[PDB]
């Protein structure tokens, strides 16, 4: 009888039990499809690798945060005591954390866009879970950066950073944005990156980046599944055979254009201790592991290695040394303190990049001689650059600086004029992007925003001066002696040109 | 009980162990200290699983070395 | 709070220049064309609950673990034995399940919101608002699967609830409201304002609070209140943040207040009608319910409706200067009472 | 030479003539000319490159307030500020775009539609779904055989004046 | 948890020799004189929940914080408005507060247990069971204080509940039982067994689950179920431990099993008798609640009594071999039922 | 937190030994004596809870009972 | 009635008299770090000094 008999064994409801029916939560109506422009249709029956409902998500992540935040506090108090970290890595930390926050924030919106693109509840759920993860981690960065805004927009690296970490994630076909975010961004560069930084940072006494980065590493398998499900959900769409490999190749080129020189500059110039030279690393991550093995296993769904992979390899040998020239030549526009390679840095460089000494080694030596580090020298190495015909250009598409007279890399200048405006492009893949799609690529470079202004007023307007009011955040050295102030920059009498005036 | 379907032991010393398993789309690895789960990760391949676990272990071991 | 790389040509932005890369056609990464509302500072919004990941996830975890402990103890008690069997099989299993489809639709309206909105705190509130709604849906299904484990022959498949949500006139007006809020607009302020401040604060509050929670408390349903307690808590937490964004930050913007109220009032007009329809269709469900004097009949239903519209007037309508005649709205819905 | 980034004389004087717009029709024609003159790659002039984005905002704000001050709810919902039926605009520009015989014909239709009808001229919802449907077609055409044309010929196709080609 | 320094003359010890210090007259720090029961090993019991301090306070913390979030949202909802004012003012406020004394009394009975008992895990289980009971008492008062904040003129003072508990005949049987189990004995296995396994499992279960929880979901009460969910979850957790100690370890001790059953059956007879008496007094309360077919008529109470006694037979009686005629016990209690 | 810090603290003592050997022994004595005291304090505080008449004073002793329990579980 | 008894680059410590006992607290970088009690003011200072010695030993080791 109902009122008396029943099973009184203890029972709950486990999450995979509620996840079994999640797919059926969606229903058919004619307007039921993504609001964003796309060439593809993610298939309505695609599945999610993890059977996680909202309550289970909260339970698993509340648990991690429990001890992870505890460990993070302990790391911050221990670092608040001693000298701790080596100074050079101490600077690379501030840049790493500032860039990470940008990317984790924009990833929130890229993942939301992807959730909108899917029609299966399960694939929506997978994307949703990455939204929540990117949120958790931006909050970790708020906490971190709270101890350590218009001051980073001043520089020239921040702009390239903004393509591969921000605009590339959210502006385009959602599929192309997935390739920027998961299939290339995370699978090829950042997931390998965060485990490697764990060793490099730890070797410089930085406890905080390993802690934060390992916490991020806990989640990446879900992000790589999201990337995979993008490709899978569209592999039966005839649009895929037509388009997927162009979107992939273009997005692979966008990501490698910034990270190939950027990361190598980070590792080899932002650390004293060097685990192994970046060019061998690059060829292992990108060419062999990502391009060989992983993309190889995606051929199942009609994915082919980027046709531009071989150009990318050709550039990986010197690109980060070229970029380092530009960063050193422009230090007053940045937000961290640079260190010229010391005597063993040079030895290591020559050892691993035969030719480094005859080229970059001598330039930096001459800059040191001409007063690179001396705040009484009124010397700005960008001026020496112009004053010896070594102009700096900015790729209209990628935003990566290019110095054709000093570059040992594989990029070449193309200066075009369209409808009354001159544009500089620096490789064959960017130039096709801009020729095919001018209206996607109108980003002003700094030479245009700051034209014919003195260097010091640009810095000062940007707030790149310490609480002091006169001493620059940026510095050409890492010692606590002989610091540069606005006056010392102004002495140089540096005024931005238009590098395309001569054409 | 290792087979072609199983997980694979990629590190074993007095204090640390690390495993990795092929999940088609990715490879999942974990690191144990004194038998207890410490850290979880993923790589594109067996090969990069090993390199990844080696990075994280260099960090752990440096932490241990700094406790003496 | 201030992570989004917004330029000075978006209210609040501190960067300069055009975006690094835009959509084909020229749509910016983020831009003013995404909403009809305007403000001097898109970053002004602050969740009144201070909900960030660590507290938001912490709280939901507590409710997750307690829910399972409570279920293990509930099946042990046998308290499902006094549930009224008709309510359980004919009204709860079927029509409270169809409401999972309703909450699911409201969660998916947030997806384009989380892509398009123009500040980090609004993206954060939006996402937790949408995660709670899929929580609501999953929780209703969790209840049904639990009852299925205590009551042999109780079918916890979603087939019937989905057929009811897609074809049964009781929910036609609801399903219509949700389908327009989700897949029919893209103004992200309009999605949030129509979904939480108008539709959900009238129909949603009626269906969750006035019908299934209230009626479970007259039919000896000792199980469903444990679940509507969570939906109702999530509604109030979300109302807190919706209020700060649309009342304090936008309808009182020091320069665009009157502007924003115009659009808010227009919106409210449109979706108040859609809400009234959903209710009028929904109130036909009482034809299938055993009569109870202060609750399941016209006098009571009128009182319930008087609470929804009256509360809504004091909490939303009067704050933006929108005029509502509770009595008329109540009558408009009661025209559907069918008794 | 240049002025500060966020506050300068160009933006000031432009806000000056923007304050004085007093009707939806005056403001509409103001914003359409301004967009045409200063935005896109087909823009008439790069004179205001550094300032048009801020200035566009200020026009958008002025136009939108005028829209709430002088127009009815039905016009806010269903009509562009040109007087046209917003639905009819969407049908007409999608129809034009589906008929474009080439990606270069498509890109011009899409760029102009944004130039003329970007909010607050079209109602936001009508604008965003039209923009999206045009983007679809434009990507479907542009990403067909995307690497077939060699770079040299592509430059001609774009109509570019090659100022320089490093060797 | 073998840290209590027990010698080899208390069952399961490893230390040797007398206590370093004893009570005046010679009572040992711990001794078999503390209980009628015997066993080969006192450290045998294991709490089935393995709820040590960390997990026991974790879980209660989640409940504590959720409770305040639920309350702040419930006040915002205005859900108090559909409750039977009569149930609210004349049954809940008065008779539910009286129930707090019952819970408070049960808590106190654990004070001697905490001191006297012979194993450290039993000490832990007993103390947490104690804590939950006083929690129950404080939570009832918490709900009363909450209603006082919403319905004007509602008096949350304990005066009337206390008068009703000490003098109203509805609770006389109960207060006697609690007074006896707390202050009328000191066998610490008799306190635990009579307290949890017999009295609270029949009368407490009837009063908390069958009357206040069940009837709240008949009279429109959407607040009280939130609070009975906590005490019912807590009752089920404790029964897990109580059953393990008295049924696995004690009533089946390889050498003293039968010895312990004699006393266990002796105890049950006596305290079952007090329970029936307490239930017989209590059922008088039906004479002042409104009649609802199936819940408050004689057939509803009968069926409620059949659940309590039938459940109790299965869960406890049959497991020590105590014979109860469920129909006879029910008819005994109904003799106090007016209808 | 205290459990988190005890963990991180407890792995470091493990891979080698940073503690002077004499104090290493003293730890063993201190932790044995601690355990006994915290365990008996549970029952002592229950006896005091039995001694008080006032529910508040009862409550105060009860809090100490739970406190002594808490720390035995750290041991 | 709070009395500051320690203040340097990083640590702060206060005591307060609660009649029956003295409650002290320690702040590291403005973050409440540790609570305690002592019989008197004097024994508050000795207690605070003991803990601060431990916290600083930790700071010393986490650099050298
Ligand atoms: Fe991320
Ligand atoms: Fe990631
Ligand atoms: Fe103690």
């Amino acid at each position: 009888t109902d009122a008396l008999k029943v099973n009184r064994a203890p029972v709950g409801v486990e999450p995979q039990e509620v996840h079994k029916w999640l797919q059926s939560f969606n229903w058919d109506f004619k307007e039921n499809r993504t609001k964003y422009a796309t060439k593809y249709h993610m298939a309505n029956q695609t599945k999610e690798q993890f059977k996680v409902i909202a309550k289970e998500y909260a339970r698993m992540e509340a648990a991690k945060d429990e001890r992870q935040f505890g460990t993070l506090l302990d790391g911050l108090t221990r670092l608040g005591a001693g000298n701790k970290v080596h100074p050079r890595w101490g600077e690379t930390m501030k840049v790493i954390s500032n860039f990470l926050e940008v990317g984790e924030y924009n990833a929130i919106a890229a993942s939301a866009m992807l959730w909108d693109s899917a029609t299966a509840a399960e694939q929506k759920n997978g994307y949703l879970a990455q939204v929540l993860d990117e949120i958790r981690h931006t909050h970790q960065c708020a906490f971190i950066n709270h101890y350590y805004r218009r001051t980073r927009a001043i520089g020239p690296l921040w702009k390239g950073m903004k393509r591969v970490f921000a605009d590339g994630f959210i502006s385009g076909d959602a599929v192309e944005c997935s390739v920027n975010l998961q299939l290339v961004g995370e699978a090829c560069f950042t997931n390998p990156l965060i485990v490697a930084v764990t060793e490099w940072a730890s070797a410089n006494g930085d406890e905080i980046t390993p802690t934060v980065f390992l916490s991020v590493e806990t989640d990446e398998l879900r992000h790589m599944a999201n990337g995979y499900q993008t490709v899978v959900s569209i592999a039966n769409d005839p649009a895929a055979a037509k388009y997927l490999n162009t979107d992939l190749n273009n997005a692979f080129w966008t990501q490698q254009k910034y990270f190939t020189p950027a990361l190598g500059y980070l590792f080899e110039y932002g650390s004293k201790f060097k685990v192994e030279p970046w060019v061998k690393t690059w060829n292992r991550w990108v060419y062999e592991d990502w391009g060989g093995i992983w993309i190889g296993r995606l051929g199942k769904y009609g994915v082919e290695s980027p046709r531009s992979l071989r150009d990318a390899k050709t550039d990986a040998y010197w690109a980060h040394h070229d970029l380092a020239l530009a960063a050193y030549a422009l230090w007053p526009l940045g937000f961290a303190r640079l260190a010229l390679p010391d005597e063993e840095d040079q030895e290591w460089f020559e050892a691993n990049y035969p030719g480094w000494a005859d080229h970059y080694g001598k330039i930096y030596n001459e800059w040191k001689k001409l007063g690179y580090e001396d705040p009484k020298s009124g010397f700005i190495p960008y001026a020496w650059l112009l004053a010896n015909g070594h102009d700096v250009y900015i790729d209209r598409v990628s935003q990566v600086p290019f110095i054709p007279s000093l570059a040992k890399g594989s990029g070449s200048l193309r200066v075009h004029e369209f409808n009354g405006k001159k544009h500089s492009l620096t490789d064959d893949w960017g130039e096709r992007m801009w020729l095919s799609e001018p209206e996607r690529y109108e980003c002003h470079n700094l030479f245009e925003q700051y034209e014919g202004r003195e260097l010091s007023e640009v810095i000062a307007e940007g707030h790149g001066v310490r609480s002091d009011g006169k001493t620059l955040i940026a510095q050409p050295h890492v010692r606590g002696d002989n610091l540069w102030t606005l006056e010392d920059i102004k002495r140089a009498g540096c005024v931005f040109p238009n590098p395309l005036a001569k054409f | 009980p290792t087979t072609e379907a199983s997980r694979i032991l990629i590190h074993s010393d007095a204090r640390y162990e690390a495993f990795t398993v092929d999940l088609d789309y990715m490879w999942r690895w974990e690191i144990l200290r004194d038998g207890e789960f410490v850290q979880e990760g993923c790589s594109l391949s067996f090969d990069s699983s090993r390199k990844a676990v080696a990075h994280v272990l260099s960090h752990f071991k440096r932490q241990d070395e700094a406790a003496q | 709070c201030y992570a989004q790389p917004n330029p000075d040509w978006i209210a609040g932005g501190l960067d300069w220049g055009d975006w690094t890369q835009k959509f084909h056609g020229g749509r910016p990464s983020w831009g003013n064309e995404s909403t009809e509302l305007r403000t001097t500072d898109w970053y002004r919004h602050r969740d009144p609950a201070r909900r960030w990941h660590a507290p938001y996830v912490k709280d939901k975890s507590e409710e997750a673990r307690y829910t399972q402990r409570f279920l293990a103890a509930y099946s042990s008690e046998g308290s499902i034995r006094t549930i009224d069997a008709y309510w359980r099989d004919e009204i709860l299993n079927k029509y409270y399940g169809a409401l999972l489809y309703n909450e699911y639709g409201l969660f998916n309206a947030h997806s384009s919101v989380g892509r398009d909105c123009l500040s980090d705190t609004i993206r954060q509130s939006a996402t937790f608002a949408g995660l709670d709604k899929v929580d609501n849906a999953q929780m209703i299904q969790m209840e049904r699967l639990f009852i299925a484990k205590l009551v042999p022959g109780f079918d916890a498949s979603t087939d019937v609830p989905k057929k009811i949500w897609t074809t049964d006139p009781i929910y036609a007006g609801a399903r219509g409201a949700v389908e327009e809020i989700w897949q029919g607009i893209q103004d992200w302020n309009e999605i949030l304002w129509a979904g939480h401040a108008v539709y959900d604060a009238t129909f949603g509050q009626f269906a969750r609070r006035e019908f299934f929670q209230r009626l479970a408390t007259v039919y000896g349903d000792t199980l469903t209140p444990f679940f509507t307690a969570q939906s109702q808590t999530y509604f109030q937490t979300t109302r807190g943040a919706i209020e700060d964004l649309f009342v304090y930050c936008l309808a009182n913007d020091p320069e665009f207040g009157a502007h924003n109220r115009t659009f808010l009032n227009a919106w409210t007009e449109h979706y108040l009608a859609r809400s009234v329809t959903a209710l009028k269709d929904f109130v036909g469900i009482y034809a299938k319910v055993e009569k109870v004097a202060g609750a399941t009949d016209r006098a009571g239903v009128s009182e319930a409706l008087q609470r929804v519209f009256g509360d809504w007037k004091v909490d939303y309508a009067d704050k933006i200067g929108f005029n509502i005649d509770v009595d008329q709205k109540v009558d408009a819905v009661l025209a559907g009472f069918k008794n | 030479k240049r002025e500060p980034i966020h506050e300068n004389s160009t933006r000031t004087e432009w806000e000056g003539k923007i304050a004085k717009l007093n009707s939806v029709d005056q403001a509409t024609k103001f914003i359409q000319d301004f967009r045409v003159a200063y935005s896109s790659p087909f823009r008439k002039s790069y004179d205001l490159d550094v300032d048009y984005q801020y200035i566009e905002r200020k026009i958008e704000e002025r136009l939108s307030v005028l829209k709430t001050e002088k127009l009815s709810v039905a016009d806010l919902v269903t009509k562009a500020t040109t007087g046209e039926d917003a639905a009819a605009v969407e049908a007409a520009w999608i129809a034009k775009m589906k008929a474009a015989e080439s990606k270069y014909a498509a890109e011009r239709i899409h760029i102009e539609f944004r130039q003329l009808y970007k909010p607050p001229v079209l109602p936001v919802n009508v604008f965003l779904r039209t923009d999206a449907a045009l983007g679809t077609i434009l990507m479907e055409l542009r990403n067909t055989d995307y690497y077939a044309t060699p770079l040299e010929g592509l430059r001609k196709e774009r109509g570019v004046k090659v100022l320089h080609l490093q060797a």
